[PDB]
Parts: C-alpha cells; structure tokens; sequence
RNA sequence: CGGGAAACCAAAGUCUUUGGGUUCCGGGGGGAGUAUGGUUGCAAAGCUGAAACUUAAAGGAAUUGACGGAAGGGCACCACC
C-alpha cells in the first residue's frame, strides 16, 4: 500500500507460500519456514552459507509438502536435475 | 444438455485455483474462450496456455500462478450503456481500486476500463478479481 | 392410531350429513 | 548432489543390500510411488536406493543448518529403534526421547517435561504419530524413515527405506550420523569410521 | 504494596528474548506467526494505551440430583484505536474471577488490522481494504468501504470492536441469528481477522526471506541462560 | 433422526422382497430384516453318549447330526437374548461373536 | 478381610530402597530397625507397614527388574548390554543373493558383480 | 475437499467471492382436507377447495439430570434364605 504522495502506509508485508503463492496469516501455526545448508565443491563440507522455504499450513496436512520441497531443491541447484 | 461452454470453462478454472494445481485441461475450446482468457493474461492473473488440435473443436491447457481470487459468468447476457455500468461494477467487484468486469462490444471483446475510453456499450460476458 | 381414527369419524359424519341434506330436496 | 565426492560407493551398496533396505510391503500409498523401482511376481514392492541417498543427504543438509546441536530431537516408541536412537544423539548432540511420548510435552508450558525443540526426527510416521501431530501446534519441521504403505501427512522430508524392524533401521540411523559428522568436518570423507554398524542393531540372540 | 520489577520471569524462548534484546515490535512476532502465552509480552509492546470493554455476563447452568448448578460467563473485548483488537471469553463460579480471566485471553488474541482507501490515496487509510465477511453458528457478517467522514453504520455489538481497532468508516450487513451476543461478536472479529491474509495486486511481488528471532539469538539462549 | 444408514434391513436395489412367518409367534416380516441363526447339534447329549455308545449292537457307529435353521423378529430376537442392544459407536461393528 | 497397601506406604517403601538398599536384607526384625533410623514415621502401626513391604520388594529385585526402583548394580549391568556385545568379531557379511528385478535396477544405477541369482515360481502364491 | 443448527452428506460440495438449462411446489399454530359449487363412479368414494372465529408460541438437532412392568456388573440381617 501506498498513498498518493508515494509513500508506505501498511504495518508491515507478510510471507507468501513457496509453493503456492498464497499469503501466510499471523496465526498460521502448522505452517513452518524450513532451512538447508550449502555445501563447497572441491570438499563437501558446510561454508556457513544456507537456503530457506516458507510453506502453508494448508499443503502440509494434505501430504504434499515432501513433494514441494522436492521441486524447489531441483529448481534451485541442491539435487541438480537427475534423480 | 452442454447449454453454453464458456461457463464451463470458467468453473474448471476456478476449483483447479482453489486445490493449489499448476495446470488445468479445458474442452471443448471455443473463438469466446480464447479471447476472454488473453484479456485475463494482459492484465497479469494467469500464465501463457496452448491449443491442441483434434478434429472435433479443440482442447486448451493453461498455467496458473496463484494470484486469482475469482472467475465467472452472468448466464443471460444482458445488455449495457454507459449511464448504466456503474450500478454492475458496485455490484460485482470487491473494490474501487482492483478487479475488472468483462463485456463483448461492436469494437470487440473488453475490458470495462476500455469501453468507457472508447466511448461503447455491450454485453456481459463475466469479470475476474 | 389417533389421527387414521379422526379421518374414520370423519368419514361416518360426513356419510350421516350427505344422507341427511340430499333428502331434502 | 552431483558431485562425486557426494556419489554413493560400491561398499554403502553392499551394505543395503545385506540389511534388507530395498524390500517395501505389499501396498503401496499414492504419495510414495515416485520412491519405487517395480513389484516383483510375488506381492512386494522394490524401494530405488538412489532415491534414498539423495532424500538422506537432503536430510543431513537441514541437521547441519542448526546452530545448537541441542535443539535437534530424535524419537522412537517401537523397540527397534531405540539403541539406535540413544547412539545417534550420542555421536551428535541431539536430545533422545525413547518408549512412551507424554502428550503436551511440546504445548504444555507449565509441565515437568516441557521442551522447545527447532526440528524434530522421528522412526516411523504410524507409530510415531502423537509428536507428529503435536508439531502442528508450534511451527516445527520433520524428518521421516517411510515404507512403501507411510501415511505423509505431517512430514517435510520422507526417506524411503525398510522400516520394518532388526538391521534395516539400525543402518540407517548409523549413516544419518556418519553424514551429518562429515559434512560439519568432524571426520573424513574417503577414510572409513571407527564406529561398526551392528552396534546401532536391535537384540539378535545373544549366546 | 509498591510496584518494583521481578513480577515477571520468562518461562518460554520468545519470553526469554523478549525481556532481553532487540525484538523491537509484535510485527516481528507475527511475520513468523509464533504463538503468544505469556500475558507480560503484549503489556511490554502496547502497555496502558490498551482500553478495556465488558460486553455482556451471561448465566449458565447444569442439571443435578440435588439442585440446578450455575456458572457465570464474561464476554470481553480490548484494543488500543490503532490497528489491534481482540477478543476473550471465560466461565467460572463467581463473576469477578470470570472478567479478570477473560483479560488475560483477550490479550493473548490480539490480531493486527488492515486499512485502506475508498477513493483517491490522500492522507492516511481510514476504511476497510476490500469487501470482507465472517461466519459463526448461523449469524453471518459482512463489511464495505465507505466515502470519508461517513463514520461507522452498524448495531451496537459490531461497531465497537470497529471502534477498538481504529477503523473510522464503514458500511455493514448481517444475516441470521444476531440475538445471539457470543456468536455475532465472533463473526465480527473473523471478518476484522481476514483483512491481513486476502491476496491484493500490491501483495504481488516476490517475497524475500531473513532469519528468525530463534536463528538471530542462538547464542544469547546458550551463553549465560536457562 | 435416523438410526441406521442401511434402515434395520438389507435390501438396496429392489422394491419388494418376500414375507417369512417367525418360529416362536408367527408374525409376518421380509427375509432380509429376520435374523438368522442355523444350529448343528448331535441328537445325543455330551452326558448320555458313553450309556448309549455301549448298548450298541455295532463295533463302529457315529450318532448323527441334527439340523435346524431358525428365523425371528425383532422383538423375539430381543426377548429371547438373541442380540443385545448397544453403544452408539459399537453398532458399526458387522463382524460376529468370537469363539 | 482386605489387606491391599495404600499409596502412602508403597510410595515410602520405593524411597526408602532407592537410597538405602545396601542396608536392606529378608529379616522382617532387621528390616523394621533400619526403617526407624533412616526416616521420621509418625506411629508405630505405620512403620510395621513399611517395613512390610520393603521386604516383600527385597525378595522381588534379587529376581529381576522392578519398574518403579533403580540402583547401580542393576544400571551397570544394563550399560553392558548396551555398549557391545560378546557375540561376534565382525558383522553379517555382505555376501547376499539377488533376485533378476533387484539385478536389473542395479544395472541402471552402474553396480552389481558380487551376488548369486535364482527365480521365484510360475505364478502368484495363493 | 467443502458444506451444515446439528445429526450427518463425495454430495445434502464447487454460495454475501451470491446467475449452466428446466418442471412441480412451501410462507407461525389451529378451525381443515372441513363448508359450498363443479366433476368422475354401480357404490364405497377420488379430484378441485374457502372464510368467520381463535392463539404466544407449536416445532427441529443436541447437553446434563431424573425415571423404565429395558440390559450388564457389584452390595446390605434398617433386604431375603
């Protein structure tokens, strides 16, 4: 949100589903944001540098949330695209 | 009996939106249904969509990116002039700032913003939000 | 049974009225 | 990943193998088909062991991402798994939880019990299903060993894998630890570990 | 006696940070979509600018061998007229003891509330976002964005929770059961509730991730703490 | 409110099914609402058997089998403790006693 | 009749033997002397009781295991199962059959070479 | 999944984010399926079908008690052998 003078007036923005584009609500307490570490490439040991998820209360109690975390390690360069 | 087609399509989109799917499958196609989805796709609330050719009227599959809250038709389609569109987009729309009411006009299918700049009345096809 | 034995008393009275008002006339 | 210094090599293979790893049940749930190989011509279902290995390293890649070792914590109700996991949090310091979880021990502020966990790491989704559905209270990740017959309906990463009891569970307990432990530099990546595999395993006879 | 410190020590990970370091606000709190159960948390950020509203007390009873066995229910909404409401229920023996514990759960339900504009952006939001409604037993609620200055057209029970959360205009609907106090309250605080989680063409770009407060302060819950 | 999904009866599929006459009090119901109970019973008691095994003229013979199957109402059924009533979960259960 | 124990002489019984079982033998008159010394009990009937059923529990832990109770002669026997066992110099060697499905799926990830082969029967076991 | 007052329902779902086509049909409880006219029938009767007057509730789903010439365990010389 912004007013005509171009400046912000919401109290804050939140967090939107990985996998689903959908907003995560403040009281959404089955959803969770998930955390992995990278790893260097002549020896594969952790750098200290990591990548994060943030998934919907909604597709974990489906069962579809291994399947989402899947794809977005295969798009992002973790299980590069062979399996 | 299938007594109209784009209503079809409309409903298939929207419980595809509604379970969280990435893609959709729409049958039979029709010149109504191609024309109101890139009306949909020019203001950024679906993906690009392919055509598949089978001798018997077509089949359309669509991509979908989350941002749609609703699709929908007005079954009889009703006529509208200027003076008139005011009282349907306070009647449909969730606000004055977002979402917009589709209509097929003499200068082609559109948007309702498009008809008042090119001076034309119509008929309701639908709206999205 | 008490409604199927208020439609049967109907029915008795309404056999009793007929007979009694098509002699009349 | 594809490096080679992540490839899975000839002895691991040998080692799944001769623990039964690869043999699922006679049923199959929806949700585990993209983890099988083939049904054999009697009623069993074939795990794919490289599918293992990736979904293991994905695993050992969100232990390592924590900062304390002791907000990690690992469970098992059903015996098979309990040396195993008592020797895990040993190796590396995650809290064990082993025989009957209190209900509220996550959601019970006041209880004697009470913990705060950031990740949670369970041996079997059927059995372990009290903490399980407990986390959807408190915004918890999860970490599962599934069966071809698992129910996924609270877990964020499932491994595919023999669950069913003796050798099986053990292994792979003790190749969660030697991954985990290497890639946070503790030992070597070519050099083979000091600790044996049978002391993860559950009461063979023993005389 | 005289109001000095230690009344309060925390016995939850965000209570231990909260008390201590640079957790600044509740949107901190709610972007991670925590669970708040410590009362102390929401008297530490909002304080004496929150004001208080009794709704109704209500009797209820149970069937006994010896006697008919009453219990009295407190209905209470709290909010501080910019942007946070909430509301509790509690049942108990006596009333006193009902009030002061529905406090402690309309605190504990606090939600944050979205604004905007019915026309041209001048100024600051003083409306509803968009067409919203809520749901409860039977009773229904629905509300509208309205011109400036129009004020809040609604029942008694609906426009002071919209009072509470520092809504200036709006035009309502409700349908059903509305005698019933507890269920029509509800509805009005889902429908509030929604304003922040409806997808709008300025929520549409991406979103980009940080580290939580747990992740930040992983050393401060080690180092000298229990 | 409804009891039962399946009404108290078996029939799904069909409009009409043939009347049998009770052997306790010969009251009229459908075939598929009795209740069915088929006993397999020797005609000489566990008691008596060795009394009448020895006064046998044979050196092998098996006393035979009698065979009855039976049919009630529900109110029979009821009375003569043929079923029991039961709790609003266990009426669900469609498997037989145990042995 | 009824002679069952309540809970205020079972749970002093199992506090007394968590901490004084090196004191603690099967002579009732022993028994109900050591009670005395180690802990205040109000009345005399009561440490009768007590010593009762300490030595009813005695006789019990020279058998097995009691769920209630621990001590570090039964816990260090217990870190000797756990540990390592006597039973082998080495593990269950690798040397294992594979079946012609298991050989295939092998063959696509680049492996085999090391296993024995044989059939299953002509058709699904009934 | 989602819906509903709930019991419950893969439809009794895709509904205040309200519009696929189309037929019959309900409007607080009674008086009343009654009176009166028409019509069909050998008769019994079927179909169509009011008003004056009267009234603050009648009704649905579910909860805790009490009660049963309902069922299952257990007890008492203020019960019985």
């Amino acid at each position: 949100m912004q007013n005509d003078a171009g400046e912000f007036v919401d109290l804050y923005v939140p967090r939107k589903c990985s996998a689903s584009n959908r907003i995560i609500g403040a009281k959404d307490h089955a959803s969770i944001q998930m955390n992995v570490a990278e790893v260097d490439k002549v020896t594969g040991r952790f750098n200290g540098q990591f990548k994060t998820y943030a998934i919907c209360g909604a597709i974990r109690r489906m069962g579809e949330s291994d399947d989402s975390i899947l794809r977005l390690a295969k798009a992002d360069g973790i299980v590069s695209k062979n399996f | 009996v299938r007594m109209n087609v784009l209503a079809d399509a409309l409903k298939s989109i929207n419980n595809a939106e509604k379970r969280g799917k990435r893609q959709v499958l729409i049958r039979p196609c029709s010149k109504v249904i191609v024309r109101f989805l890139t009306v949909m796709m020019k203001h950024g609330y679906i993906g690009e969509f392919e055509i598949i050719d089978d001798h018997r009227a077509g089949k359309i599959v669509v991509n979908l990116t989350g941002r749609l809250n609703k699709c929908g038709v007005i079954s009889p389609r009703f006529d509208v002039q200027l003076k008139d569109l005011e009282k349907w987009q306070n009647n449909l729309l969730p606000s004055r700032q977002f979402g917009f009411i589709v209509l097929t006009t003499s200068a082609g299918i559109m948007d309702h913003e498009e008809a008042r700049r090119k001076h034309t009345g119509g008929k309701i096809l639908g709206f999205f939000f | 049974m008490r409604a199927k034995w208020r439609k049967k008393r109907m029915r008795r009275l309404k056999r009793k009225r007929r007979k009694m008002r098509q002699r009349s006339k | 990943g594809a490096l080679d210094v992540l490839q899975m090599k000839e002895e691991d293979v040998l080692k799944f193998l001769a623990a039964g790893t690869h043999l699922g049940g006679t049923n199959l749930d929806f949700q585990m088909e993209q983890y099988i190989y083939k049904r054999k011509s009697d009623g069993i279902y074939i795990i794919n062991l490289k599918r293992t290995w990736e979904k293991l390293l994905l695993a050992a890649r969100a232990i390592v991402a924590i900062e304390n070792p002791a907000d990690v914590s690992v469970i098992s109700s059903r015996n098979t798994g309990q040396r195993a996991v008592l020797k895990f949090a040993a190796a590396t310091g995650a809290t064990p939880i082993a025989g009957r979880f209190t209900p509220g021990t996550f959601t019970n502020q006041i209880q004697a019990a009470f913990r705060e966990p950031r990740l949670l790491v369970v041996t079997d989704p059927r059995a372990d299903h009290q903490p399980l559905t407990e986390a959807s209270y408190v915004n918890l990740p999860t970490i599962a060993l599934c069966n071809t017959d698992s129910p996924l309906r609270y877990v964020d990463i499932a491994i595919p894998c023999n669950n069913k009891g003796a050798h099986s569970v053990g292994l792979m307990w003790w190749m969660l630890a030697r991954e985990v432990l290497r890639m946070r530099g503790t030992i070597s990546r070519e050099h083979p570990w000091e600790v044996m595999p049978d002391l993860y395993f559950y009461r063979d006879p023993e005389e | 006696g005289k109001a000095e410190d230690k009344e309060w020590l925390p016995v939850t990970k965000l209570g231990r940070l909260v008390k201590d370091v640079k957790i600044k606000s509740l949107e901190e709190i709610y972007l991670f979509s925590l669970p708040i159960k410590e009362s102390e948390i929401i008297d530490f950020f909002l304080g004496a600018a929150l004001k208080d509203e009794v709704l109704k007390i209500m009797p209820v009873q149970k069937q006994t061998r010896a006697a008919q066995r009453t219990r009295f229910k407190a209905f209470v909404a709290i909010g501080d007229y910019n942007g946070h409401v909430g509301l509790g229920v509690k049942c108990s023996k006596e009333v006193a003891t009902a009030i002061r514990g529905a406090i402690i759960l309309a605190k504990l339900s606090i939600v944050p509330v979205r604004r905007g504009y019915w026309g041209n952006k001048i100024g600051k939001p003083h409306t509803v976002p968009c067409k919203v409604t809520g749901r409860c037993g039977s009773v229904l609620v629905h509300l509208i964005p309205a011109p400036r200055g129009t004020g809040i057209v609604s029942a008694p029970v609906p426009k002071k929770l919209l009072l509470m959360a520092g809504i200036d205009d709006c035009y309502t609907s409700a349908w059903s059961c509305t005698a019933t106090l507890g269920n029509f309250a509800k509805a009005t605080f889902d429908a509030i509730s929604k304003t922040y989680s409806y997808l709008t063409p300025d929520l549409w770009k991406e979103t980009v991730f940080t580290k939580s407060p747990y992740q930040e302060f992983t050393d401060h819950l080690v180092k000298t703490h229990t | 409110t409804k009891k039962r999904r399946n009404n108290g009866r078996a029939k799904k599929g069909r409009g009409h099914v043939q009347p049998i006459r009770c052997t306790n009090c010969a009251c009229c119901v459908p075939k598929d609402k009795a209740i069915k109970k088929f006993v397999i019973r020797n005609i000489v008691e566990a008691a008596a058997v060795r009394d009448i095994s020895e006064v046998s003229v044979f050196d092998a013979y098996v006393l035979p089998k009698l065979y009855v199957k039976l049919h009630y109402c529900v109110s029979c059924a009821i009375h003569s403790k043929v079923v029991r009533n039961r709790s609003r979960e266990a009426r669900k259960d469609r498997t037989p006693p145990p042995r | 009749m009824g002679r069952v124990r309540t809970k205020t002489v079972k749970k002093a019984a199992r506090v007394i033997i968590e901490k004084y079982y090196t004191r603690l033998g099967n002579d009732f008159h022993t028994n109900k002397r050591v009670c005395e010394e180690i802990a205040i009990i109000p009345s005399k009937k009561l440490r009768n009781k007590i010593a009762g059923y300490v030595t009813h529990l005695m006789k019990r832990i020279q058998r097995g295991p009691v769920r209630g109770i621990s001590i570090k002669l039964q816990e260090e026997e217990r870190e000797r199962r756990d540990n390592y066992v006597p039973e082998v110099s080495a593990l269950d060697q690798e040397i294992i059959e594979v079946d012609p499905d298991t050989k295939e799926m092998l063959k696509l990830l680049d492996f085999g070479s090391l296993s024995n082969l044989q059939v299953t029967q002509p058709t699904v076991g009934m």
